[PDB]
RNA sequence: GUAUGUCUAAAGUUAUGCUCUUAUUUACUAACAA
RNA sequence: ACGAAUCUCUUUGCCUUUUGGCUUAGAUCAAGUGUAGUAUCUGUUCUUU
């Protein structure tokens, strides 16, 4: 009752320009571009820093660009460890399968209904089971007609135009010589 | 990854000091549940207390069970997770378990999912917790 | 409700654009010209990536072979000059995303990481960060300076035929074979919104210059999408045309689409009106399937289309300056209504 | 465990060909209006492979039951592949002439390719001779 | 096509011989 | 025949198979308990099993109908011969 | 005895060759040759090309066809392969026609048995070995069961040994759910159904135990 | 037996995989600084 | 063979390991997935089956048969809410495929939750689906004994499919309906709509011609032929390019003058004749029928 | 002869037309001899 | 006779165990014995059916 497939709705199909052309989709604001850049740039710089200080090559350490656990308060610290022992004891290149986490459903939503051309076409589009003159993987024997083909040696006509003249010429030349 | 989630430690466990000084080793151990690197936090409860308390499980695991990261107890009631699941199963329902997969690959996978387990859904929202408590009380009498 | 919308459509008028003619032809490469990309700072030279792997740089004015560049092994599937900084990125089936420097004509930095033959590169307009995606079904994001992958926008469930980097929040438009397109909260590592209005491989996408939108292609339909909300904007009249290879939009709302039929399509980007079909020619010796425009891009001017066809030809197209509303009008636009999308 | 191997001289060909068949397969799926299964793509790609071999032989690849568009597409893709091959061969032979570092195996391969190429050329000349007199 | 206004070009060699850069290094004097 | 038509036509059929012979919502939980007839669901279960069984036996008969070497090839030549 | 190949095409042999051709196709002439203990690869291929291939023809030539032939002879002097092609016939036959116009079983059965055996055996050694291992494995399993069952009958309960896990993250699927991707969260309520199915499961287990 | 490529090794799994923390040869910092245009 | 419990457990394990292994190589072989799920079903462990289905779904959503199989599996164990929830989810994912919707519909019908089937049908129709959906809905709403609200959906069924076939179908329905007043009313409505959107923004001349014909024959069954005549005049007036229209009119005249019929019809035949090339026969016909200026002009031509 | 791959390596998890006899072939295999 | 249901067959529709890469066809087509095994041969006799 007004909830059956509440995720899908027709207004997603509706083109929002087909009604009203020159619906000026605003090219983003320069100020807001500065915002986005600032955010994302900050993020990626942090990420790269993390990547760098992570890695064992101390060489790449020089390109690196408090808390409370309730109402109760506490000081967090990072104890420096012996630079012999592994920096990150935890990480050991685990294989891990990802759960998808597609908790929200999303439609796949195409608008068409082709009957005449859509049914006449498959009779044309139906591809024959490809069989080779080279290589059976499964070793299926098959009919000899289906094996060997081409069947187009027939031509014979345009090829001859000139040969007649040539062989005839030879014959006549020979005749002339002979007599 | 970035240190996005904060550590999930309870009060009793942590001890009654206005300010303790704990340390964080990032990517600092595989957890006790899902064999998976996480930021290991640890601290002596007092300065001169000999026993360090280290954060056994990972934060995702903690959230998932809705527990302390050092006690392995529910963050609300400070009781064994299994026991709390039994209690929950008893009141309001017939069946509430929190099945950990005992296979090393699958456990990781399970840990990765951002989905609360049986009892954790009750104990997360405090309203629901309260409701459960009152129902339990009713059941008693 | 359909009748209302249809009526509204008929009420409006898609504007007249000057039609096109085949201005220049260049039989330059010895393979398909699967990539074409044009320098956006100066509008002087445009490079084209062959299947030979020798991406060749072409002056527009003369048309001559400015210079060859051959750092790759396999087909240079895509390239992308950064107007922001003088770096020609490219990418092959060899999984490399090599960054050339044009201040030296050599390669500078390779971006290792990609599991499978990467199809497309797109540089970020407002950052020193580039996006690339291939058969891996993953759109990676490289920090240029440090040549690491910063982030990996997993999501797509199939190879990812195009990508477009934008300046806004949805910083990436990822167009896949998976019959989808994605907009991403790049910082989050999450698709903010996922448009799916395609039956088939979404294998030709283009950002509009001055609109902040992105057209995408399927086997036939060519949607055009408004990527602020993550909303549809306009279905097109591509009902019988072929599989669209490339889809470069002009400055002046003149959306191009390249057919596997071979037929150059031409649309008014605002409306959808197919204001010119143009069946291309092949080179004398070619076969009739080979006439297939596999690449396309417009200049800064927007008055020269360049098309990387599989006839090993780099065909170029001018708009007719002799044209009027009576001398070559469009193809008499008509919304079909036959259970249609419009 | 994210090993991913680069292309090298040793695995270049295999990678090439897999990329090719992926492309071809994609194109055919785009074309095909029924939205057929992967198992029906096996027929397609296998068909392609046979076509390639036929081209190599210089026996015309004229399978009757196909749709024309598919036949076109495959013809195109083998022409691309063929182009790649022939040019590669030519490059190799100049390389061999130069006396460069080249794989014994690679030189044999090039010999084979160039032979097939030669035969193809030759019998094409025979055809030409036939088709428009001596 | 020898007749038409389509201008074909069967190019081969580079003009700039892989020395002359494609973009030039802007600087002080 | 498309999967559009073949769906509706099969829909029409099983409606003839039908032609042979309450909502309560807790909006806080979101749980829409549609208490309906347990006898009818059982009648669906048995009918649907019977439909699938009928189809299952239909193949079994058609498999037992009969230029090849092995089980698969015989069928593969049959896939060629139908064209 | 080993020897140099040749001889004459016995009809059985021809048939075998045809079968081979159907199997392996017209460009693996070595294999087909191998199938025939007497005849060579080259011989075989030639035979197929010349006599045996069904897309040839040996029907007589019409008067028009005769004219075409003899005219070709007149014009192309004894280039009979070319002439054959022109005709659309095999060459030897054409030549013969032109000329006309101008004027033991144990062994055979051995190769047959071997042949049929081969053609009906279409798998590389990897396959054969694999199926062998499969059946052997099955046998082993049943033997193990027989022991276990025997002991149960005897009164000693022995749990079946796990597969000696190949790697650290190797999975047993009976331990716990494979990769429990749960159903989509419930819009319609599911509680009674959960109960009923649980009961059914437990009941099934009970039945199995009793079974 | 030995089979063509169809569904590529998708970098979804490689993303969810744990880091290695090895130092490859080419990821050593080459051309630290970027160039820029006049604008 | 499969006697004791633990042994069965081992069997289950081994089988799983096989199935799992085969899935690992070809993540996509839905035949393999669905087979595995069938195995789970057979084992009478439903949860695992569900999980398998879910995984399978994730791997490839677009494969409809998988969805159907899962659905039916759910149905099998009388876990109807799960089936329903799933089917809703399927709809949400792939609404533009029909078989899912139909599967849902049949399920609900068998359930005899008729209100819900109406409601869902309303939804599906609202998404501008295929004509097929509309028709099936109508059949349902006719199989439902009532004849109100059906009217509204017919009105909407034009709204989604402005096709003359729709209108004609509606008219046919009203023919089944007892009250003839609405039949005429419907005709009036249709004609009015045609008038309003007169210009080239709908169906061809054919469909309109067909409509006019149908209307004319309805009226023919009814009393008022005056109005039919008026409509015809209006039709010729309102519409140009009246080959179909004129033909229909001619036919009606013949039914219900003779000279006129022979005249216009014959002329049409000449047009038809012209289209073929009996051109002599055409010209002659014209000459005889005529007007005589057009006879001699067209004769000259 | 090998790669390689399995196997073993000990402690008890608390439930009530045929059978036959032979001689011969051929094939394959054989780090067994010649 | 119309309506329906059940069963069998036939025609079509569905392909329902229905070919899953690349390279120089990826390359090259032999001179064996006795000893054993294994299978396959064939005869060979008799028995009883
Ligand atoms: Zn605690
Ligand atoms: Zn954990």
């Amino acid at each position: 009752t007004d909830q059956i497939a509440k995720n899908v709705k027709l207004d997603d199909f509706i083109p929002k320009r087909q009604s009203n052309f020159e619906l000026s989709v605003p090219l983003p604001t320069k100020a807001e571009i500065q915002e986005c850049t600032a955010r994302t740039k900050s993020y990626i710089q942090r990420l790269v820093n993390a990547k760098l200080a992570n890695s064992n090559n101390r060489a790449s350490s020089r390109y690196v660009t408090l808390l409370l656990n309730n109402s109760h308060h506490i000081e967090v610290v990072s104890k420096q460890m012996d630079p012999l022992l592994p920096r990150f004891v935890g990480k050991k290149a685990r294989k891990v399968v990802a759960p998808t986490e597609n908790d929200e459903v999303v439609p796949v939503l195409h608008m068409d209904g082709s009957n005449d051309r859509g049914e006449a076409d498959p009779n044309e589009w139906k591809i024959p089971a490809a069989v080779s003159n080279w290589k059976n993987p499964n070793g299926y024997t098959v009919a000899l007609e289906r094996r060997v083909g081409k069947a187009l040696d027939n031509e014979n006509n345009t090829i001859n135009d000139g040969f007649m003249k040539l062989s005839e010429a030879l014959e006549n030349a020979d005749k002339k010589a002979r007599q | 990854e970035i240190n996005e989630p904060p550590p999930n430690i309870c009060e009793q466990c942590l001890g009654d000091e206005a300010n303790i000084r704990m340390t964080k080793i990032p990517q600092g151990s595989e957890c006790k549940i899902c064999t998976l690197p996480f930021t290991l936090y640890h601290f002596k409860t007092s300065k001169r207390s000999n026993n360090i308390i280290k954060t056994l499980i990972c934060v995702r695991c903690a959230t998932q069970r809705n527990i302390c990261q050092c006690c392995m107890l529910d963050s609300r009631w400070h009781i064994p997770i299994q026991l709390r699941d039994h209690l929950i199963s008893l009141v309001n329902e017939e069946n509430v378990m929190t099945e950990e997969a005992k296979n090393d690959m699958m456990k990781r996978f399970l840990s990765l999912k951002n989905v609360k387990l049986g009892g954790a859904q009750i104990t997360s929202d405090p309203s629901e917790a309260d409701n459960i408590v009152d129902k339990l009380k009713n059941i008693l009498l | 409700l359909i009748v209302n919308r249809y009526e509204k459509l008929l009420s409006q008028r898609p504007e007249w654009h000057a039609p096109w003619k085949l201005s220049r032809v260049i039989n330059g490469h010895l393979g398909w010209v699967r990539c074409v990309a044009i320098d956006p700072v100066d509008n002087e030279w445009f490079i084209t990536g062959s299947n030979d792997t020798t991406m060749k740089v072409w002056d527009l004015a003369t048309g001559k072979l400015k210079t060859t560049l051959a750092g790759h092994v396999m087909t240079v599937r895509d390239v992308a000059v950064s107007d922001r900084h003088p770096y020609l990125f490219s990418v092959s089936e060899d999984k490399t995303v090599k960054c050339w420097d044009l201040e030296k004509n050599q390669i500078i930095r390779d971006y290792y990481g990609h599991l499978s033959g990467v199809r497309t590169v797109s540089i970020h307009p407002t950052l020193d960060l580039i996006a690339t995606a291939g058969r891996d079904s993953v759109i990676k994001l490289w920090d240029m300076r440090t040549r690491i992958p910063v982030i990996t926008l997993v999501g797509h469930k199939g190879p990812i035929n195009q990508v477009q980097c934008t300046p806004v929040d949805p910083q990436v438009v990822s167009s896949s074979t998976d019959a989808t397109v994605r907009l991403w909260d790049v910082v989050a590592g999450k698709t903010m919104k996922v448009l799916t209005h395609h039956k088939r491989s979404v294998r030709a996408t283009a950002l509009h210059p001055k609109e902040f939108s992105v057209a995408s292609a399927c086997t036939d339909d060519i949607r055009s999408w408004g990527l602020a909300e993550g909303s549809l904007l306009t279905n097109f009249e591509s009902e019988k045309t072929g599989i669209i290879n490339t889809l470069s939009i002009n400055q002046d709302d003149v959306l191009f689409a390249g057919g596997d039929n071979g037929v150059l399509s031409f649309y008014d980007y605002k409306s959808g009106h197919k204001y010119q079909s143009l069946a291309t020619r092949e080179m004398v010796g070619s076969l009739e399937g080979e006439r297939s425009v596999l690449c396309s891009t417009f200049d800064k001017t927007g008055l020269r289309l360049i098309t990387g066809e599989a006839d090993k030809s780099i065909k170029i197209w001018k708009q007719d300056e002799t044209a009027t509303k009576e001398s070559e009008p469009g193809l008499a636009w008509n919304p079909n209504l036959s259970a249609k999308r419009f | 465990n994210e090993i991913v191997k680069t292309t090298t001289k040793q695995r270049l060909d295999a990678y090439y060909d897999l990329e090719l068949r992926n492309s071809v397969m994609d194109d055919i799926l785009e074309m095909m209006p029924e939205s057929i299964r992967q198992k029906k793509a096996r027929t397609i790609l296998q068909h392609l492979s046979e076509a390639w071999r036929c081209w190599k032989a210089n026996i015309p690849w004229d399978v009757p039951g196909m749709p024309a568009p598919i036949k076109k597409i495959i013809e195109r893709y083998i022409k691309s592949k063929a182009d790649a091959w022939v040019s590669a061969a030519h490059y190799n032979r100049e390389r061999i002439k130069r006396g460069a570092h080249v794989e014994k195996t690679m030189v044999k391969k090039n010999l084979g390719r160039l032979t097939r190429l030669w035969i193809k050329n030759e019998q094409e000349r025979q055809r030409q001779i036939q088709k428009n007199g001596p | 096509e020898v007749e038409v206004l389509m201008e074909t070009k069967n190019t081969q060699s580079p003009q700039t011989p892989l020395v002359e850069p494609v973009t030039e290094r802007t600087k002080l004097q | 025949i498309s999967y559009d038509q073949l769906a509706k036509l099969s829909y029409e059929k099983t409606l003839r198979n039908l032609a042979t012979q309450k909502v309560q919502k807790d909006t806080k939980t979101g749980k829409i308990t549609i208490a309906d007839d347990d006898k009818l669901v059982n009648k669906l279960a048995v009918s649907l099993q019977s439909e699938s069984k009928k189809r299952y036996e239909a193949r079994k008969r058609q498999m037992q109908n009969a230029s090849f070497i092995n089980d698969k090839n015989k069928q593969f030549n049959e896939k060629l011969s139908r064209e | 005895p080993i020897y140099v190949k040749g001889g004459v095409w016995t009809n059985v042999e021809d048939q075998i060759l045809k079968a081979a051709v159907q199997k392996y196709g017209t460009h693996q002439w070595s294999k087909v040759a191998s199938l025939l203990q007497k005849k060579t690869a080259r011989q075989s291929e030639l035979r197929w090309n010349e006599y045996l291939n069904p897309k040839l023809n040996f029907t007589e030539f019409s008067k028009e066809e005769d004219a075409q032939l003899l005219d070709l002879a007149r014009e192309l002097p004894n280039q009979w392969r070319t002439i054959a092609d022109m005709m659309a016939r095999p060459a030897q036959v054409c030549v013969e026609r032109y000329n006309r116009l101008l004027e033991l079983e144990d062994e055979e059965k051995e190769m047959l048995a071997e042949a049929r055996a081969r053609l009906l055996n279409t798998q590389g050694k990897k396959a054969t070995r694999k199926i062998r291992e499969r059946m052997l494995e099955e046998s082993k399993r049943i033997a193990e069961l027989q022991k276990r069952r025997e002991l149960k009958q005897a009164g000693i309960n022995v749990a079946i040994k796990k597969p000696k896990k190949k790697y650290g993250t190797d999975i047993d699927y009976n331990e716990d759910i494979v990769y429990e991707q749960a159903p989509m969260p419930g819009i319609y309520d599911t509680s009674t159904e959960d109960r009923q199915i649980k009961k059914k499961f437990e009941q099934f287990e009970r039945k199995v135990n009793r079974k | 037996s030995h089979r063509p490529q169809l569904e590529a090794r998708s970098g979804a799994k490689a993303a969810a995989y744990t880091p290695t923390g090895i130092e490859h040869a080419r990821l050593l910092p080459g051309h630290t600084t970027l160039k820029y245009r006049k604008f | 063979d499969i006697l004791d419990l633990e042994e069965l457990r081992e069997y289950q394990r081994r089988k799983r390991t096989e199935y799992e292994g085969y899935l690992k190589r070809n993540r996509l072989d839905m035949g393999q997935w669905i087979r595995y799920a069938q195995f789970e079903i057979e084992q009478h462990d439903m949860r695992r089956a569900r999980s398998i289905f879910e995984r399978a779904l994730l791997v490839d959503s677009s494969f409809i048969p998988l969805w159907i199989r899962y659905i039916d599996a759910e149905l099998k164990v009388k876990c109807i809410n799960h089936a329903r929830n799933l089917m809703n989810r399927a709809i949400s994912t792939l609404p533009r495929v029909d078989k899912l919707w139909y599967k849902y519909l049949i399920v609900e019908e068998s359930l005899n939750n008729v209100e819900i089937v109406r409601s869902l049908y309303t939804k599906w129709c609202s998404l501008e689906p295929g004509v097929n959906a509309w028709n099936s809905f109508v059949d349902f709403e006719i199989r439902q004994k009532n004849w109100n609200g059906v009217r509204e959906i017919y009105s909407k069924y034009v709204m989604a499919h402005p096709q003359m076939q729709t209108w004609l179908k509606w008219v046919r329905f009203e023919n089944r309906h007892g009250n003839t007043e609405f039949t005429r009313s419907v005709y009036s409505l249709a004609i009015d709509t045609v008038a309003n959107l007169q210009n080239l923004q709908i169906w061809s001349d054919m469909e309109v011609a067909k409509l006019v014909n149908s209307f004319a024959h309805w009226e023919a069954a009814q009393q008022e032929y005056e109005r039919s005549s008026a409509l015809y005049q209006i039709a010729i007036e309102k519409w140009p390019s009246n080959q179909l229209l004129k033909a229909g009119l001619l036919d009606f005249e013949k039914q219900f003058n003779s000279i006129e019929e022979t005249i216009s019809y014959k002329r049409k035949m000449e047009y038809e004749t012209i289209l073929s090339n009996y051109d002599t026969w055409w010209l002659y016909l014209d000459l005889i029928s005529e007007f005589p200026k057009q006879i001699m002009q067209t004769f000259e031509k």
